[PDB]
RNA sequence: UGGGAGAGGGUGGUGGAAUUCCCGGAGUAGCGGUGAAAUGCGCAGAUACCGGGAGGAACGCCGAUGGCGAAGGCAGCCACCUGGUCCACCCGUGACGCUGAGGCGCGAAAGCGUGGGGAGCAAACCGGAUUAGAUACCCGGGUAGUCCACGCCCUAAACGAUGCGCGCUAGGUCUCUGGGUCUCCUGGGGGCCGAAGCUAACGCGUUAAGCGCGCCGCCUGGGGAGUACGGCCGCAAGGC
């Protein structure tokens, strides 16, 4: 992106929450465009939260993405012959990117063997403070302001 | 910028060999008793030269000063 | 364990430091604090969070004598200057004037190499 | 004769800022330094603060695109001694002029001799880093020297890379310094841009690199070579 500054794909909203940001998670789990397949896994996930929960699928959905949101984190920047992490605020759109990232993530790290029940699983968690995607998210934070030195650099 | 009032113009008439009126001489000085430049103390070249001599002249004596503290920054 | 309240702090700014003194209100030492006296050490103390550190480290240790109020004195061009001011501020201190008092001679002893190169 | 501007020169005398060192107070654990670091310095208390003293070297702002000097070069302030110079009046002498081989004097920095001085800086040198390797560049130390007196050396990108004097040839603009009736006029300097013209071109252009006269110095393809030899000068380095 040299000319322009590249505007954001408007997604269309989940076929059954109406949600967008339901559609982007999807799209995330989906892996060779099977966004059958994908759609599926998250939403038998949702009925696996809707079981062990009385809490409804969709807010637990929300609550766990702003749980692993990143507000602070170290962009590599190259300083008179040394590279420095450099602590950067983190744009919401990258916020809402890297936690919808992270989350798929951890939840395919997770043993139990059925794609949902991880996805189901980490989701859940995740609301409750707990999780390896918020864990992620935390280390990031550590790392950022844990070089607060180098924050004049401002970037 | 720098069009707040030469100090030629914001002063009556004076006599620049005079190296023992402070209260004149003083109104050269910056808030540091640094000698004003010409584009503030609005004298021409010949005038200009004559003060320096009278403002060292006092400083000397003891009447006005070298360098002061700036008060702010 | 000597109560003062009012005295003066001097901040000492410089590329590769910043050092702060907290003196009495007449020059003497109550406490003091630097970029290495909070960890930093080699090119870090330079940083102007360093500097920060530094002079909450100062006024932390100041109020323990029950200092209040606080005369700033600075010298030098480094980068910590402005910082150190900003953290005193913040520190509880009270910040009744800031004098910039870096020396300057009027031509007097050849400088090093380094800072010559100059007219 | 009257008056002007100026870091022009020489001699004393003085002022304030800063660095270093020493004394005292108060204060802890570092400081310093770099791309990053070490060497180094610090609990026989450093760094950072405040007070006192000693010493040496230089002179901030003003100070410019400024000023003065034949050049080299000359800036804190005061006094003395002293060179050049510009203007006004048109008063005196009546070419008394220009140039200038030799000669003589002056001549930045480094360097030399004798004796002083020595704070900061710093060839050499001692260390720490960097690097493939650094006899370097960066960092910590540091002697000559840098400063003074007297004597010597006599070189340079000693440059406007343009010898000195005189007369002649549009103007515009800025500026320093005189005199005038002071919008401006008239001198003496410092800069830009430009008539004519000149120039290989770049450029120069009433500070000429134009148009002319006078006198001096110098050039004659590159390398060898500012070398060898000889002479002269110098304590030497070395210079001509
Ligand atoms: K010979
Ligand atoms: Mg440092
Ligand atoms: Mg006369
Ligand atoms: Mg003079
Ligand atoms: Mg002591
Ligand atoms: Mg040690
Ligand atoms: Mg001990
Ligand atoms: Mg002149
Ligand atoms: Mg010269
Ligand atoms: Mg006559
Ligand atoms: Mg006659
Ligand atoms: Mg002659
Ligand atoms: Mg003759
Ligand atoms: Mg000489
Ligand atoms: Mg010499
Ligand atoms: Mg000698
Ligand atoms: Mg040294
Ligand atoms: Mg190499
Ligand atoms: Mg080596
Ligand atoms: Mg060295
Ligand atoms: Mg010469
Ligand atoms: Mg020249
Ligand atoms: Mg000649
Ligand atoms: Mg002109
Ligand atoms: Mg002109
Ligand atoms: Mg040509
Ligand atoms: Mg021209
Ligand atoms: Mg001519
Ligand atoms: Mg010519
Ligand atoms: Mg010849
Ligand atoms: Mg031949
Ligand atoms: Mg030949
Ligand atoms: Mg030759
Ligand atoms: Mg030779
Ligand atoms: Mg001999
Ligand atoms: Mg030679």
């Amino acid at each position: 992106a040299r000319r322009r500054r590249a505007e954001v794909r408007q997604l269309q909203p989940d076929l059954v929450y109406g949600d967008v940001l339901v559609t982007a998670f999807i799209n995330k789990i989906m892996r060779d465009g099977k966004k059958n397949l994908a759609a599926r896994i998250f939403y038998d996930a949702c009925k696996i939260i809707q079981e062990k929960t009385g809490q409804e699928p969709l807010k637990v959905f929300k609550q766990a993405v702003e749980n692993v949101k990143p507000r602070m984190e170290v962009r590599s920047r190259r300083v008179g012959g040394a590279n420095y992490q450099v602590p950067m605020e983190v744009s919401p759109r990258r916020q809402q990117s890297l936690a919808l990232r992270w989350l798929v993530q951890a939840a395919n790290q997770r043993p139990e063997r059925r794609a949902a029940v991880r996805i189901a699983h980490e989701l859940m968690d995740a609301a409750e403070g707990k999780g390896g995607a918020v864990k992620k998210k935390e280390d990031v934070e550590r790392m950022a302001e844990a070089n607060r030195a180098y924050a004049h650099y401002r970037w | 910028p720098s069009r707040k009032a030469k100090v030629k113009a914001t002063l009556g008439e004076f006599d620049l060999r005079d190296y023992r009126n402070v209260e004149v001489l003083k109104r050269f000085l910056s808030e540091t008793g640094k000698i004003l430049p010409r584009r503030r103390t609005g004298l021409s070249g010949k005038e200009q030269r004559i003060l320096a001599k009278t403002i060292k002249r006092a400083r000397i004596l003891g009447l006005l000063p070298f360098t002061e503290k700036l008060v702010r920054k | 364990k000597r109560q003062v309240a009012s005295g003066r702090a001097y901040i000492h700014a410089s590329y590769n430091n910043t050092i702060v003194t907290i003196t009495d209100p007449d020059g003497n030492p109550i406490t003091w604090s630097s970029g290495g006296v909070i960890g930093y050490k080699g090119s870090r103390k330079g940083t102007p969070y360093a500097a920060q550190l530094a002079a909450l480290d100062a006024a932390k240790k100041a109020m323990a004598y029950g200092m209040q109020s606080v005369d700033v004195i600075v010298r030098g061009t480094g980068a910590g200057r402005e910082q150190a001011i900003r953290a005193l501020q913040a520190s509880g201190l009270q910040v009744k004037s800031i004098v910039d008092d870096t020396p300057v001679p009027h031509n007097g002893c050849r400088p090093k190499k380094k800072f010559r190169k100059a007219s």
